[PDB]
């Protein structure tokens, strides 16, 4: 499972053709402030679904080059990506703004969005999780949540919270034909089951993860509900053994360590629906000395088995770590024009 | 035609840390119009010419 190359035609920045990659296992797209970094992670959640609205543009068509300022530069856009299976040929998914419409391809074959989005959920690629993308921001958000945010936090992922309506009004039934209680038993079992078909596959992970985030088997991380009977009613409880320190939760932790449990976390919970590739975003941005080159070194070996790494990075020393650099440059024109290089850092030792 | 340097010939002998410094370098280098840059196919070699604003020595540019 593995993006290997997205191609570009007059999409925000990236005017003209262009082709991005191939990607490699671990790739990080580096570059000067400017815009064409996050237009380009805007490139990829568009490729793969993503609603106009969460783009940040008013109208698709707001994403051909050029058109913000009244000037696009073609009545046709697109991005597609060349997507790799073991046992399986290549796949290009395009999506292609056609005028005021998108238009989907498979293979060149046109489709709806809703059969594009089965074959992308069918590669575990989930354009309304979107598992695939870390954005700005979350690991400082996921350090700040306290136990109880951490259950609503489950609560969607797991799509128990949407039987919390059907919950209590089927209690409301119950509190005043002892038969309802069983009604209620009914859907108080499928709530807590939604639930932990999801937190007891995070809670399993998360040890393994924040010992090797540590690069120490010194280190665990221990995940639990504070009602263990309804787990979804009161909050989640996340206490870690960091090295050389004594059994803490996390919200008393150093605040150093404290990014790296946030950050065993937040893989944690992307364990549960993992995409086949992870497009991290400034994920080292909390990041300092203490803990970047030891989770530099994690993206690194998760990349050869687990997931492909895709990182937008500003930091040297997360970004040398990577197989492949994609430097991102300005061109000077009317409007801001990004372009793309291609570094194979494999080359060089160290 | 004019002068033009190799980013893989600059980057002989290089660890990764530096060879991905010199990278980044043509990219900030662009950015001020001190250099033009030519790719041909992904992970080819780059080659810097010279841009509007920097009239020395690419070679000593780069040194």
């Amino acid at each position: 499972g593995f993006l290997k190359l997205i191609e570009i035609e007059n999409f925000k920045s990236y005017k003209g053709r262009q082709i991005i990659g191939p990607f490699q296992r671990f790739t990080a797209i580096i570059g000067p402030n400017g815009s064409g970094k996050s237009n380009l992670m805007d490139a990829i959640s568009f490729v793969l679904g993503e609603k106009t609205s969460n783009l940040r543009v008013k109208t698709l068509r707001d994403l051909i080059h050029g058109a913000p300022v009244g000037k696009p530069a073609a009545n046709r856009a697109f991005v597609s990506m060349v997507y790799s299976e073991e046992g399986a040929e290549d796949r290009t998914f395009a999506r292609v703004i056609v005028g005021g419409s998108s238009e989907y391809k498979i293979n060149n074959k046109v489709v709806q969005l809703h059969e594009y989005s089965e074959e992308l959920e069918k590669l575990g690629i989930l354009i309304k999780a979107r598992n695939f993308l870390v954005f700005q921001g979350a690991v400082e958000s996921i350090a700040m949540k306290n136990p109880k945010e951490r259950t609503a936090l489950f609560e969607e992922i797991s799509r128990s919270g949407e039987l919390a309506q059907e919950y209590d009004k089927r209690k409301k039934e119950m509190v005043k034909a002892k038969k309802a209680k069983q009604a209620f038993e009914q859907i108080k079992k499928e709530r807590f089951d939604r639930f932990n078909a999801c937190f007891e596959s995070v809670a399993t992970n998360i040890d393994e993860i924040y010992k090797a985030l540590s690069r120490n088997s010194s280190a665990q991380a221990f995940l639990g509900p504070e009602n263990p009977e309804e787990p979804y009613l009161d909050g989640i409880n996340y206490n870690c053994v960091a090295p050389g320190k004594r059994f803490r939760p996390m919200d008393n932790l150093s605040g150093g360590e404290k990014t790296v449990a946030a950050l065993a976390l937040l893989f944690a919970i992307h364990s549960y629906k993992p995409a086949p590739f992870f497009v991290l975003d400034q994920i080292d941005a909390a990041l300092d000395n203490t803990n970047i080159g030891k989770v530099a070194n994690y993206i690194k070996e998760q990349s050869t088995c687990n997931f492909q790494a895709i990182v937008i990075s500003l930091k040297e020393e997360f970004y040398t770590k990577a197989e492949s650099l994609i430097g991102v440059y300005p061109e000077q024109g009317d409007c801001v024009i990004s372009k793309v290089l291609t570094f194979d850092l494999t080359k060089y030792p160290d | 035609g004019a002068e033009s340097i190799s980013l893989l010939e600059l980057c002989r002998n290089t660890n990764r840390k530096q060879a991905a410094a010199k990278f980044y370098s043509f990219l900030v280098l662009k950015k001020q119009q001190a250099i033009e840059l030519t790719q041909e196919e992904p992970y080819s070699d780059i080659i810097a010419t010279p841009g509007p604003r920097f009239h020395g020595s690419l070679e000593v540019l780069f040194q």
